[PDB]
């Protein structure tokens, strides 16, 4: 039983104003719903589809194509650690081991309290300051395995 | 254009790509993602050839032949070692994740992926890692889904979305986890979803109705037939095994239905396999039934009919031209009556008069796609003539095709054409009583009663030409929309006007004729299309005869005592109580039919007619084209007690036993010659197919493939002694493997497509002059009438505005693709697809009567009250009530009728 | 936009230009120009076949040009200082400057604006400070993961 809120719908039409075809606001509509709700649930696909005037298959294909549009529930904080080549050279595997030890989860899983979701991600464009990771909207660089338990406690 | 393939020079079309040009030349290039009807996208990379810059080039470069134009002076190599290696590598990459499924996969023996795996010569597996897997979806009763077998060739989504206009199929996910299907479990909503089973080169989408009684393609017995489920005339290949109709494949006709059927034709065949079908002649004595063989039935029926004073006939638009003519010969022309109602007959003859005396060319179904403006008047085309709706969708995409051609973009590069023509389209204006499936692409949809639709048509005709009669009392908003339609139609280089008899109004057809005449008088290249109801409606209209009401009055006054009824459920065209009274009064009722109808309990004699699978004949489509269908199998082969003959064979034998007291059955060509000798307007049905003496170098045409198996064991449970091969004296086809099905054979009737190395539906490439064109020696079927030199006059009988009346509910027809054609409703798989019968109400009318959605209301028609649950329909205007035509209890003759005492139950 | 450099009638010249920011949803293939155009239209970011090029029929079928951030940042210096200034930055076949850098286990990983023709050893040793202590240089990638 999904229903778009007034703020979500108004933001979607304001995104629709910027293009000559309302299909072009599909990614931003999915991101608006994800920012409000943490992820994109099943009824949000049909809601966004009927707002934009495009089929729900198109919205679901867009949502499942892009990795940052979550179609499964996530925790309250999403840790996204870079597993690309420069951070591999700089030692992201120690960071991944420290995160796995602290959270007692595998990548792609959510902690038992629903606090953290661990995700590998492609290169964050911060390779000179690696290894890097992203928590919900913040980038943390120059990561060490010792600073991971201290820095993870800043997000409740 | 001149191309050079492997050192050989060829002349090709320069507007074609290299893949279609080389496949038209007989060369074999493997391919997956290209289809002749869908264009080229270059996804699968299977069609790689080596292109050289010039003749003195040795390095070359690998290109996709589907994405490369066949320009003048092209130099390519197919059998180059690097190109062969890359094509084998593409097959190998597709094979890494492919499941070990061929024995338990319905595509085996008919699989394009199997054929291309063998064609590339890849048979050794060196991949040793894990295979990706997928969960499957439930896609409804017709299509079974198996995503493990997907090769991600994107054919399904391209056909379903870009071609067919469907919205509930798509591609999801990413890199090697691409998933093709619906966003959730549910039935595929497209009326043309059944073409996925031939579009998909693997066993992802399979015919579930076939899967219930599965057999392999080499085990089938095929025949070239015509789909019986509506008036379009799509060519089909019914395939049978062990006495039962197993599958309906599309049979390529470059003029009619080229690659595609609708789901009614593809899946509505299951009535043939019904167990309650009549198998032998049955005569009732008192309250008991006795079974006769054919000779005793002929002798007894001839004796009783000879004792009678006047025998009358009731034909059917279900039945072929030969059987209706044989009925008309048995009872006499003056005593022959068409089985359809008086108003239905008047609309059908008006449509025929417009078609063959209106002076405006009627296009074939393939030709519909070239018109640049479409006006549909009254006809719910998607639910009644669905393939016309598909063709109209292509004609609408013609505008994007034109804008892409202006920018020098090749006509096969479909992605560029879709990108250039973003949402621009040719003008489509549909009118109906409610919303149609064409509304997503229609420039305008007019929801109005049938007289208001006719008034719109007459106003359009008067605004196109002042000589056309005017319509008084047009609202300014409706006048502005009429001006929009008129400006779209006047500036069109090729306007098309579609109407039909399903709308149930004569004035809609007259308005369509007046619009066509007004466009003709301005020098435009206007075409007109009429949509009839049933498979041989136009043939019965050309033959003519009195209406069913005249036959009912003959049987009710008593001056006719014997009635023959051919292939007709009389409750569809008349009220059931009057039919039951006239048949209970009649001292002799004889019914020749292949389905257990409701008038067989009052039938004194019942003859087991053959269905289209077990009969030969000629049917006339709504284009006016005579098309011959052929018998698929002999019903007496497995069950020797089955006496199931052709209807014209029954009626000719009856006429012979009446006259000379001798039983002569007939041959088919004798009946054809009789039709063309007595009826000069049906003289074209002689040339629809060659006669039974036709040979390909002395040998007949085979009905079954070369590797047809089990010939000494399929009847061995009955008797170990093999029976004789069935003999076909009727046609040029043989009921065996001992025949010809070569793609180069000089014929137009092809029972099935097969070529060595091409076991899939892609063998139709080998059966064509060019791929996506016509059959090599012409498509079968001929036009009965040409365009008249002079047109009609303007019809001046403009109907008045619809006024609602209190206590009088005008019935608006709501046709359904699954449910409005009688035999297809009899198919058991259509019961799952069967919509619940809901009576449609306006919100205002339902609020006035105090009924919400889902409540049961009872209405009285013909002195009988029936109850149906309410569905709220916003577009249906007040004073109308919406009823599903052709369903169980709601006859199509009720369309356009009034209704009394609609009360809440 | 407040200063009149964006919007309607820019600098009193009758030129109308509106600039939007479209934030992505995390796929590497969207950086490819035709796949970028498909992603901007709200579709799955599959690339397109060329020809036709985006200059003829690109975003929504209209003429479209896709350019990198650094190219567009190089444009105003060209049009403010002249063509002959940009041609005389370096005596190489590739005119102008370029953001070059070194990453990895180097002493000073970073980014510096250098003319074309600077050798990789000059970036590695003079600017990046060489490798770290106790690390021997094995290999290098010049321009990214690809
Ligand atoms: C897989 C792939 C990813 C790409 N990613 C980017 C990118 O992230 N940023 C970028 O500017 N160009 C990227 N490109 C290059 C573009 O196709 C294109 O050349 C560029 O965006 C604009 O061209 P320009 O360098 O002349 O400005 C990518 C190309 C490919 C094949
Ligand atoms: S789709 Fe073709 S290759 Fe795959 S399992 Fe079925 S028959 Fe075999
Ligand atoms: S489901 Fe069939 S048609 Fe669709 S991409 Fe896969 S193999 Fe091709
Ligand atoms: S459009 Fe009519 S003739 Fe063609 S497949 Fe459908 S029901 Fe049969
Ligand atoms: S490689 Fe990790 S931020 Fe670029
Ligand atoms: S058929 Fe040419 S790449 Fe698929
Ligand atoms: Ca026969």
């Amino acid at each position: 039983a999904f229903e778009l809120s007034a703020a979500e719908r108004e933001a979607i039409e304001h995104e629709m104003h910027h293009y000559e075809d309302p299909r072009a606001a599909s990614i931003e509509a999915l991101k608006i719903v994800q920012k409000q709700r943490g992820w994109v649930p099943d009824g949000a696909i049909h809601a966004i589809a009927d707002v934009l005037g495009i089929p729900a298959s198109d919205v679901e294909g867009v949502a499942t194509f892009y990795s940052q549009i979550f179609r499964q529930p996530v925790g309250r904080h999403v840790i996204r650690y870079c597993d690309s080549v420069v951070c591999h050279i700089n030692g992201y595997q120690g960071i991944q081991a420290a995160l796995e030890k602290k959270l007692n989860i595998k990548p792609g899983q959510t902690t038992f309290d629903g606090r953290f979701t661990l995700l590998p991600t492609c290169c964050l464009g911060n390779c000179d300051k690696g290894p890097n990771m992203m928590i919900d909207e913040d980038t943390h660089a120059h990561l060490t395995p010792e600073a991971i338990p201290e820095l993870l406690e800043r997000y409740k | 254009a001149t191309i050079h393939v492997d050192g050989k020079e060829y002349e090709v079309n320069g507007a074609d790509n290299l893949l279609e040009a080389c496949l038209s030349l007989g060369l074999d290039i493997p391919y997956f993602c290209w289809h002749p009807a869908l264009g080229s996208v270059g996804a699968c990379r299977q069609c790689a050839v080596k292109q050289y810059q010039n003749a003195e080039d040795t390095r070359g470069r690998l290109v996709m032949s589907c994405m490369t134009p066949a320009s003048d002076g092209t130099f390519i190599s197919i059998d180059d070692e690097e190109a062969k290696q890359f094509r084998e590598s593409v097959v190998e990459w597709l094979m890494t994740n492919h499941p070990h499924d061929c024995p338990v996969c319905e595509e085996g023996g008919n699989c394009h992926l199997q054929d291309m795996t063998v064609m590339t010569g890849h048979s050794f597996r060196r991949y040793r890692f894990t295979k990706r897997t997928h969960r499957n979806q439930d896609l409804g009763p017709f299509i079974s889904h198996e995503m493990n077998r997907c090769i991600a060739c994107y054919r399904c989504v391209r056909y379903y979305k870009d071609y067919a206009g469907g919205t509930d199929l798509g591609v999801y996910g990413a890199h090697d986890n691409v998933y093709f299907g619906r966003p959730e479990d549910g039935t595929l909503e497209s009326e043309f979803s059944g073409n996925l089973v031939e579009i998909c080169p693997t066993g992802v989408f399979t015919d579930k109705t076939h899967s219930e009684r599965y057999n392999r393609k080499w085990d089938m017995q095929f025949a070239p037939s015509i789909c019986q489920q509506c008036s379009i005339g799509c060519n089909i290949s019914p395939g049978e095994r062990y006495g039962e109709l197993r599958r309906i494949e599309n049979r390529y006709n470059g003029t009619v239905n080229h690659y595609f059927l609708c789901d009614r034709g593809r899946f509505g065949y299951g009535y043939v396999n019904l167990k309650d079908r009549p198998r032998q002649p049955v005569q009732r004595r008192g309250d008991d039934f006795i079974t006769l063989n054919a000779e005793q039935a002929m002798q007894g029926a001839a004796d009783i009919l000879r004792q009678s004073k006047k025998v009358i006939g009731i034909g059917s638009p279900r039945a072929s031209v030969e059987s209706n003519f044989a009925l008309r010969e048995l009872v006499g022309e003056e005593n022959f009556y068409t089985g359809i109602a008086h108003g239905e007959q008047e609309r059908l003859q008006l449509a025929l008069k417009v078609l063959r005396e209106g002076g405006i060319y009627t296009p074939a179904l393939r030709e519909i796609e070239s018109y640049d403006a479409v006006l549909v008047l009254g006809e719910d085309v998607t639910q009644t003539g669905a393939r016309v709706a598909l063709a109209v969708r292509q004609a609408v995409k013609g505008k994007a095709r034109e804008m892409a051609a202006a920018q020098k973009v090749a006509d096969w590069q479909i992605a560029a054409i879709l990108n250039i023509g973003q949402r621009a389209k040719h003008p489509l204006f549909v009118t109906n009583v409610d919303d149609t499936r064409l509304d997503d692409i229609a420039a305008w949809t007019y929801r109005a009663p049938v007289e208001d639709q006719a008034r719109l048509g007459f106003a359009i005709a008067h605004a196109l030409d002042n000589s056309a009669p005017a319509v008084d009392g047009i609202e300014p908003e409706l006048q502005s929309k009429i001006d929009v339609i008129v400006q779209a139609l006047a500036g069109a280089k090729k306007p098309l006007i579609i109407s039909g008899t399903n709308a149930g109004s004569l004035e809609v057809i007259q308005a369509a004729a007046n619009v066509a005449k007004a466009l003709k008088g301005r020098g435009a290249d206007v075409g007109i299309t009429m949509i009839a109801r049933s498979v041989n409606s136009m043939g019965l209209g050309i033959m003519g005869g009195g209406s069913l009401e005249e036959a009912l009055t003959e049987l009710e006054t008593g001056r006719a005592d014997a009635v023959v009824v051919l292939e007709n459920d009389l409750h569809r065209h008349a009220s059931a109580t009057r039919v039951n009274a006239a048949l209970a009064k009649a001292p002799l009722v004889m019914v020749v039919d292949h389905q257990r109808t409701a008038i067989m309990e009052n039938a004194h004699l019942v003859l087991s007619a053959a269905s289209f699978a077990e009969s030969d004949g000629t049917v006339i489509n709504n284009e006016g084209r005579a098309q011959r269908f052929f018998q698929v199998y002999d019903p007496a082969y497995y069950d020797s007690k089955t006496v199931m003959l052709e209807s014209w064979r029954w009626l000719h034998s009856l006429h012979s036993t009446l006259l000379s007291r001798e039983v002569d059955w007939t041959q088919l060509d004798h009946v054809i010659d009789a039709v063309v000798a007595k009826i000069p307007e049906l003289a074209g049905i002689k040339d629809a197919a060659p006669d039974a003496t036709f040979r390909i170098r002395g040998q007949k045409l085979a009905r079954e493939p070369h590797r047809y198996s089990g010939r000494t064991a399929m009847r061995a449970n009955i008797s170990v002694h093999e029976p004789r091969q069935p003999q076909d004296i009727d046609t040029m086809f043989t009921f065996s493997m001992e025949g010809n099905n070569q793609p180069t054979a000089h014929r137009s009737q092809v029972p099935f497509a097969w070529a060595p190395g091409w076991n899939s539906p892609q063998a139709w490439n080998k059966f064509q002059d060019e791929v996506g064109g016509k059959l090599r020696f012409g498509d079968p079927g001929v036009r009965l009438f040409e365009t008249s030199e002079n047109g009609l006059d303007y019809f001046t009988s403009v109907p008045a505005r619809f006024q609602p009346q209190d206590g009088k509910w005008r019935i608006a027809p709501y046709y359904h693709l699954f449910g409005s054609d009688e035999l297809s409703q009899r198919a058991p798989v259509f019961q799952s697809r069967m919509p619940q019968p809901y009576i449609k109400l306006n919100p205002a009318d339902a609020a006035k009567l105090g009924v919400n959605a889902g409540t049961r209301v009872s209405f009285s028609y013909d002195g009988n009250t029936v109850t149906l649950p309410v569905e709220i329909a916003e577009g249906l205007t007040a004073g109308q009530v919406g009823l599903p035509m052709g369903m169980s209890g709601i006859a199509p003759v009720l369309a356009g009728a009034h209704l009394e005492d609609l009360k809440e139950a | 936009t407040e200063a009149g450099l964006l919007g309607k009638n820019i600098m009193g010249t009758g030129f109308d230009f509106e600039l939007f920011v479209h934030t992505g949803a995390g796929r590497y293939i969207c950086g490819e120009e035709t796949a970028l155009i498909n992603s901007l239209e709200g579709r799955r970011a599959n690339p397109r076949s060329k020809p036709p090029f985006p200059a003829t029929s690109g975003a929504w079928g209209k003429p479209t040009c896709v350019n990198n951030v650094e190219t567009l940042c190089n444009v105003p210096a060209i049009l403010a200082n002249g063509v002959e200034w940009y041609q005389n930055i370096s005596k190489s076949k590739d005119a102008g400057t370029k953001l070059m850098g070194f990453s990895g286990r180097v002493k000073n990983p970073g980014l510096w604006e250098l003319p074309f023709g600077t050798t990789a050893r000059e970036i590695l040793e003079d600017y990046a400070g060489g490798m770290r202590d106790g690390l021997k240089f094995k290999a290098w990638q010049p321009g990214g993961a690809g």
